[PDB]
């Protein structure tokens, strides 16, 4: 699986949990009983770490969203989309600005959902973020991982949006389930990252295609970065199933989730 | 003119036109002193004018009066450099002084015309203390069919903020008075900050009513623009390095001049560094702070 694609933080944590569960199986247990217990454990893990966690995070984030707000979201995040949809359903009225970036253009996904729920939505690319942030009252980001030092490991451009929002005096909130918290630490996006397919950087502008046969130029390199790291000083709040916590409370939460195990 | 008559003339000039600035009135009094002078030499006239400037600064301790006096001294020096004969020098001095008064009587209109276009429609403006130049700028903005809200600090201990609020209410502008301590609480609402200046120091910073420095610091913290409106005669050749480097004669009022209810004789002015200032709206146009020093470097030398 790592060869097919580098594992996400959630996948790593799930693998660690499953290995711990398997190791703690008594040798006297029958094979079918152990297999049924393992399947039940995996089902409980999915139900508690993802579904109930998402519901609790949505309930917590409902308090921050206010009437007349303009919330800026980035890319595609199921947790953020669920939070916005459940806030709209419960009676809050607000606008959402979807910031998207090449080459994945995952933000379009979010856009579609925000129209199915009836939420008014603007859409623009990341370079235009500085133009739209004067209107924005809150930035709501999803995180692929929260590191032990408080850094937010997310889709590339998340730290950019956090920086520009800080420059525009706009609060930044991060939504993450505690099952995605990690004990690793990163100080930059260079030490650990994923390099996607460089060919995805090719674009169709006009009849010509720049960067076509880019490998023919010996000095030309395409850098399709996937992740980036937001330092904790650029994040104002983290909403988890345990509530609203500062960005520096990641190491303690891990501890609380480790004393049990 | 004797000292008593000089003081009476300055006070009467201030009283007849309440909107007249202190520096302008001081310059007009200095021109009257030049007209009434009896000496027939440049050095005697310079000494008499220096004594008159000292008298006026004793009457009024604002930086504007001192800067106006220094400007008049430089003006007579420039007139004397070209012309060796004292009679023609005095005639040209009188004519150019009348022209100078006529020109600097229109500084506020130019400042308002240049600055009113920087106020976005539907914006909030934060202001410290009372300032006639800011009032004129807001008048021009209102006359241009712009709707905006104003927050004004109380500006203790003279409470000039309430006077500014009443003046703005006369113009039918939504104006709200806040405490000084609340400035950091309210900066997140203000789109921009507009303050006057009692003097523009060499580096481009300003010396203004106490509380302006912390307003500028809070604005810099939240990345809000900080705009200063000040006429050219308020330019001074001073270079303070910190708050204690400002001369004591400016901090403490004319009539004003331990460890137990001392209060250390609360200062009336503080210094705001040029790094906290976005732009200046002078009668010479819209300037960066670094331009201010230029206007002085070319003025002398």
């Amino acid at each position: 699986l790592t060869q097919c694609r580098p594992l996400s933080a959630s996948m790593h944590n799930a693998i660690k949990f499953l290995n711990k569960e398997i190791t703690s199986v008594g040798s006297s247990k029958r094979e079918e009983e152990a297999k049924s217990e393992l399947r039940a454990a995996i089902d409980r893990y999915v139900q508690e770490k993802i579904v109930l966690a998402a519901q609790a995070i949505s309930r917590f984030a409902y308090q921050k969203i206010s009437n007349g707000d303009v919330i800026l979201v980035y890319g595609c995040s199921s947790l953020v989309s669920r939070i916005l949809q459940e806030a709209w359903t419960e009676g809050r009225r607000f606008r959402v600005v979807v910031v998207d970036s090449r080459p994945w253009l995952e933000g379009r996904h979010t856009l579609r959902s925000l129209v199915h729920a009836g939420v008014p939505a603007s859409y623009l690319l990341i370079p235009a973020a500085s133009y739209v942030l004067p209107e924005v009252s809150k930035v709501l980001l999803g995180a692929h991982a929260l590191l032990a030092n408080g850094s937010v490991m997310s889709r590339v451009g998340t730290a950019q949006l956090a920086l520009v929002a800080r420059a525009h005096n706009v609060p930044v909130l991060v939504c993450c389930e505690t099952y995605k918290f990690c004990e690793r630490v990163q100080t930059d996006a260079f030490v650990s990252n994923e390099l996607d397919d460089p060919d995805d950087l090719q674009c169709k502008r006009g009849e010509h295609v720049a960067l076509a046969n880019w490998q023919n130029h010996a000095s030309l390199r395409l850098l399709n970065l996937v992740y980036d790291v937001t330092p904790p000083e650029l994040v104002d709040l983290v909403i988890t199933e345990l509530g609203m916590i500062p960005c520096s409370s990641v190491p303690v939460v891990l501890r609380v989730k480790s004393s049990d195990q | 003119m004797d000292d008593k008559e000089l003081i009476e003339y300055f006070k009467s000039q201030m009283k007849e036109d309440p909107d007249m600035a202190s520096a302008v009135a001081a310059i007009r009094t200095l021109l009257e002193f030049l007209k009434r002078d009896k000496g027939e030499t440049i050095q005697g006239l310079r000494a008499n004018l220096t004594s008159a400037i000292e008298t006026l600064c004793g009457v009024d301790s604002s930086v504007a009066v001192s800067s106006g006096g220094e400007l008049f001294l430089r003006f007579i020096s420039l007139a004397s450099l070209e012309y060796s004969d004292y009679s023609k020098c005095k005639k040209i001095m009188i004519e150019r002084g009348e022209l100078f008064l006529r020109r600097i009587s229109l500084s506020r209109n130019k400042i308002a015309d240049l600055c009113h276009t920087f106020i976005k429609d539907g914006a909030t403006i934060l202001t410290h203390a009372y300032s006639r130049v800011v009032l004129r700028v807001l008048e021009a903005a209102v006359a241009a069919k712009k709707r905006f809200s104003v927050y004004v600090t109380e500006s203790q201990p003279d409470l000039s903020g309430k006077k500014m609020a009443k003046a703005l209410c006369h113009l039918n502008v939504p104006v709200t008075v806040v405490l000084d301590a609340a400035v950091g609480y309210i900066m997140e609402k203000a789109d921009l900050v507009i303050v006057g200046a009692e003097g523009v120091v060499e580096n481009g910073g300003i010396i203004n009513k106490i509380g302006t420095n912390q307003m500028a610091v809070c604005a810099k913290a939240q990345n809000k623009p900080f705009y200063v409106v000040a006429e050219s005669f308020k330019f001074v050749r001073l270079f303070p390095l910190n708050q204690q480097d400002v001369p004591d004669k400016f901090k403490y009022k004319a009539d004003t001049l331990t460890g137990q209810d001392l209060k250390e004789e609360h200062p009336w002015v503080d210094y705001t560094a040029p790094s906290l200032i976005t732009l200046l709206f002078t009668d010479l146009g819209v300037l960066t702070p670094s331009a201010v020093s230029d206007e002085l470097i070319k003025l002398y030398l």
